[PDB]
């Protein structure tokens, strides 16, 4: 219960501290530094969603197996969007370093609001789904 | 339209190990199973294990356990299977398929189109190429002692196409492949025609153009 | 490869056919039976699975069943475009993994036979340059694909240098192979004549080259 949402929020302090694009950040957004981070962050986050998935399905009652087949797949199917929007954020972030280095050094003033823009949507997108994959960890708890 | 795209193919010395790689195109296919099924030149298919990594179940065939490894990047869609210890016995086409629910238990119902692995302890050898020389007539080119494959053999740099057979070349037991190409064409042309076999073998970036004359 | 099938299976156009499947108590009694079809040269395709489930792409035409330890395929209104390999597949807990059958060749009949069509090729004058010498025998246009090769130095059998495919489907759905017969060129100049013995169906054709 908690201990994945605990890793949640250290990755939402750590995308916080990113998407307040200090100096900081943007030296290390070209040392791809941030992205390895960033990865560890929210594999320890999914580790622990999954581990928690786990258990729960292991202390699973009198359950038919197509039940726990349908529950077992809503619960993975909630953490897969949230992997889908993680990555996407992942390969995007390094598409930023790849063209800032299109002026191989400098970034402009403006390209960093539109993806601090693009960041703010995606955190949004990132609460909605983590949100639905404690729900459907909380529909898990049934049957 | 989800889709797998399988790396290209291998061809590798006994001793070595090979790593086959598996790209979703087109989606996702994290939340289902992907397993490694290989097929022997001949023989049928054989399970050697699988992966879902947001169930966090990797699987193993009882044969394969301590020579193969299989492994997920979920960032980037794509699977994994590391063979090791390669032998002769390993040559086969391994196809990724994705089972229709996280576990291994439903069919598989999305293929790859394959990798084909080659063991062998022959090294690479251009092709020596000859003229077979000849109502109707039959001439062509053999092609022999290459490897690996393949080769290609067109004839007048593609201009002629009717009335030839390429016949799948022989594995011999040094180790070495051959093929022949053969023209049939009417005992008239002959006289005038000019016929040139223009064989390819990229392995061993070998370019040849033989004349066939009677 | 604990489940078994027959290998071979043929049935005429319009006809139905079945292949089996038998495992054991560990594969197909506790666990369902997947069906599979295999082109040549290409992917497998998932065609029946849960024993009796059709994938919205396979048409009715095939049925799944399956008792106790067995299952069974049927494909009703056989086509040409049936030939092909079929596996059967289950889990077997007692190996803790997947497991197939060992394929079942549906063959559709209807095709009339056609006697082989042999070319053989001595070496050539290059290749006796570069002191070499290979006797090529061509084998095309035959229905079914079973041939048999023989090698005669002008009475006698030679198996030694000899490297013969296994028969392939060509375009036109038949079969084709080749044998090449390898000989130093002392061999080639010593012996009157070469000759390559094609034996299909009961019926044989022998061509036959002699040096120059």
């Amino acid at each position: 219960n908690q201990p994945w949402e605990q890793a949640l929020n250290r990755f939402w302090d750590y995308l916080r501290w990113v998407q307040t694009l200090s100096d900081q950040v943007q030296e290390e957004l070209q040392s791809s530094q941030v992205t390895q981070e960033l990865t560890a962050l929210m594999e320890d986050t999914l580790t622990e969603a999954i581990a928690y998935m786990k258990e729960l399905e292991e202390q699973l009652g009198p359950v038919a197996e197509e039940t726990r087949l349908k529950l077992t797949q809503n619960v993975i199917d909630a953490i897969t969007n949230l992997v889908n929007d993680m990555a996407e954020l992942r390969n995007r972030l390094g598409q930023y370093r790849n063209e800032v280095h299109t002026m191989l050094g400098q970034s402009t003033e403006e390209i960093r609001a539109r993806l601090s823009t693009h960041l703010r949507k995606m955190r949004k997108r990132l609460m909605r789904d983590a949100e639905d994959v404690q729900k459907a960890l909380a529909v898990y708890k049934a049957g | 339209q989800v889709q797998l795209v399988q790396s290209g193919a291998e061809v590798k010395k006994p001793g070595s190990s090979v790593k086959v790689s598996c790209k979703s195109s087109g989606g996702t296919s994290n939340n289902y199973a992907i397993s490694w099924v290989r097929q022997a030149p001949g023989q049928g298919l054989d399970w050697m294990g699988g992966i879902s990594p947001i169930f966090g179940s990797t699987a193993y065939a009882q044969k394969f356990q301590g020579r193969v490894t299989i492994s997920a990047d979920i960032f980037s869609n794509t699977a994994y299977m590391e063979l090791n210890s390669l032998t002769s016995e390993d040559t086969a086409v391994y196809f990724c398929a994705r089972h229709g629910n996280y576990y291994y238990y439903s069919g598989m119902d999305v293929w790859g189109q394959g990798t084909t692995v080659t063991v062998s302890s022959a090294s690479t050898k251009g092709p020596s190429v000859f003229p077979l020389a000849p109502g109707t007539a039959a001439l062509g080119c053999l092609v022999k002692d290459y490897f690996p494959e393949p080769v290609t053999v067109s004839w007048n740099s593609g201009a002629l196409t009717s009335g030839v057979h390429t016949f799948p070349a022989v594995l011999q037991s040094s180790g070495l492949y051959s093929l022949s190409s053969v023209v049939t064409v009417p005992s008239s042309s002959l006289g005038t025609q000019t016929y040139i076999c223009n064989v390819n073998h990229k392995p061993s970036n070998t370019k040849v153009d033989k004349r066939v004359e009677p | 490869s604990a489940l078994t099938q027959p290998p071979a299976v043929s049935g005429t156009p319009g006809q139905r056919v079945t292949i089996s499947c038998s495992g054991s108590d560990s594969n197909i009694g506790r666990r369902s039976v997947n069906w599979y079809q295999q082109f040549p040269g290409t992917a497998p395709k998932l065609l029946i699975y849960s024993n009796d489930q059709r994938p919205s792409v396979v048409p009715d035409r095939f049925s799944g069943s399956k008792s106790g330890t067995s299952a069974s395929l049927a494909i009703s209104g056989l086509q040409s475009e049936d030939e092909a390999e079929y596996y059967c597949a289950a889990w077997d807990d007692s190996l803790k993994g997947a497991v197939f059958g060992g394929g079942t060749q549906l063959t559709v009949l209807g095709q009339p036979k056609a006697a082989p069509s042999v070319t053989l090729f001595p070496p050539s004058s290059e290749e006796l340059q570069a002191n070499k010498a290979t006797l090529v025998c061509l084998i095309s246009d035959f229905y079914p694909g079973a041939v048999t090769v023989a090698w005669k130095a002008d009475s006698s059998p030679v198996k030694a240098g000899v490297e013969t495919t296994t028969p392939s489907k060509q375009s036109n759905n038949k079969y084709a192979a080749s044998s090449y017969l390898s000989l130093t060129p002392e061999q080639w100049k010593s012996h009157r004549s070469y000759s390559c013995q094609v034996t299909h169906e009961g019926s044989t054709v022998e061509k036959t080259v002699a040096p120059t």
